[PDB]
């Protein structure tokens, strides 16, 4: 049974459903539990076998009436048709989990059944005041563990996808080669530059370097952090917002957004006017992977259209810096309007403390 | 701790077998199998004759067919074939 536990309010039934697990205990079919067509010793995949395969697919067979598959033997018998590993992985995706013969092979002849594959079932919600009347549904699903026998491989890995706070680390190594609009009239070249920017939802968190004096070439370096703690979901690639006034949920924050990514920054030259020389505006959460070499500024790059093309996971390495353009303030204009070196990366996928600590 | 379950594990599976737009990763490249949904027991799939093969359900009452003031109550649920 569901209940609603809220802190404001009673702790009312929202669902009902009545089980039986006779028909699960002395199943021969085995379609009761998850069964997915990879093999593997971990995960959604992995294997589950109370006895070595050997042993279960004789006793699975003789319910069956059926003849199990166990020769190793160049023509391997099953059900008197010939069996093999290279007619399983023919028709199928390479396997990068694919184990043990015997466990394989076992998991790999189980499929050929007609039984119910790997599944989450979506079980109606039925009140107590209304137990013909969904007020919802939930999706989960039941596998069984017979110790009868053996002990069945393990449950499979649900840990959850929730809401998270990727650690960006928006260093800011150099300001170098510095163009601007503003000019002086004297020949001499001047002005108060220094970076800004910050992560969509962070606003409220915009910060920028210092500024630069008594130095024409732009010399020094800062080496400041901005940490912008912004939501994703590797499992689904999808942008989001942390920090989400979406007071409903603790969970993953999700919205249909445009694709295009823009930012509201602009320059503030303390001694001057407002120089619209470039403003930085990046996507994270689909970010391409950085440049090396300044070799890759030029009007080809600056097409952000043109290269959606890293739908790709970044978080597997331990950093991503290089160089991005930046933007003249008139929108995403596809224009050169400034450079800036920087580190900007996804990596809170599975190292969100760990990995910062080789920088700060 | 896998770093490869991003692309392999059960939460890229289940909401790339949902086929949310924009939210179901990569993993669409790995040729997943597509999770099945049913709203009832999975017990009660008419390909294996709802489980009832090795017993099927049957109830007890305490009605009698000799007079007509018993009254037909159920007792219980028996299990066999």
């Amino acid at each position: 049974t569901l209940y609603d536990y809220d802190l404001l309010s009673k702790d009312e039934k929202i669902g009902e459903t009545v089980v039986d697990l006779e028909n699960r205990l002395l199943s021969k079919f085995g379609a009761r539990c998850g069964l997915p067509q990879t093999y593997c010793v971990s995960g959604p995949n992995q294997w589950r076998d109370q006895l070595r395969p050997s042993q279960l697919l004789h006793l699975f067979c003789q319910q069956h009436r059926v003849k199990a598959p166990v020769y190793r033997t160049d023509r391997v018998m099953f059900q008197d048709k010939e069996y093999s590993i290279e007619e399983i992985e023919a028709g199928r995706i390479p396997n990068p989990h694919l184990g043990p013969v015997e466990e394989r092979l076992a998991l790999h002849v189980l499929q050929q059944q007609g039984l119910v594959p790997e599944h989450v079932e979506s079980r109606p919600l039925y009140s107590p005041l209304q137990p013909d009347i969904e007020q919802g549904k939930l999706q989960m699903w039941v596998d069984l563990f017979p110790k009868a026998l053996g002990r069945p491989g393990p449950p499979f890995n649900i840990t959850p996808r929730r809401a998270r706070r990727f650690f960006l680390r928006c260093i800011i190594w150099n300001t170098r080669d510095v163009i601007l609009d503003d000019l002086s009239l004297t020949g001499e070249k001047m002005s108060d530059i220094y970076v800004k920017g910050w992560m969509i939802g962070f606003e409220e968190h915009k910060q920028k370097t210092d500024v630069h004096y008594r130095s024409l070439g732009g010399e020094g370096n800062f080496n400041w952090r901005f940490i912008f703690p912004f939501d994703y979901l590797p499992a689904e690639q999808v942008c989001t917002i942390a920090k989400k006034d979406a007071f409903w949920r603790l969970d993953k924050t999700e919205s249909k957004i445009p694709a295009r990514v823009v930012f509201q920054i602009w320059d503030n030259d303390k001694f001057s006017f407002d120089d619209f020389l470039g403003s930085l505006q990046l996507d994270l959460n689909r970010m391409p992977k950085p440049a090396k070499t300044a070799k890759k500024c030029s009007l080809d790059q600056l097409d952000d259209a043109f290269h959606p093309e890293w739908f790709v996971s970044l978080f597997e390495q331990k950093t991503v810096k290089g160089w991005w353009p930046c933007v003249a303030e008139e929108g995403e204009k596809k224009i050169l309007a400034g450079k800036l070196e920087m580190t900007l990366e996804i990596v809170a996928e599975s190292e969100h403390e760990e990995r910062p600590a080789g920088q700060g | 701790p896998i770093q490869e379950e991003e692309f392999i594990d059960w939460w890229s599976k289940f909401f790339a077998s949902i086929g949310e737009r924009e939210k179901c990763g990569s993993y669409l490249e790995k040729d997943f199998d597509t999770l099945k949904v049913y709203d009832t027991q999975l017990e009660n799939v008419e390909a294996f004759e709802g489980l009832s093969d090795f017993c099927n359900t049957f109830k007890l009452y305490r009605g009698k067919t000799q007079e007509e003031t018993e009254d037909p109550s159920v007792i219980g649920e028996f299990k066999g074939l």
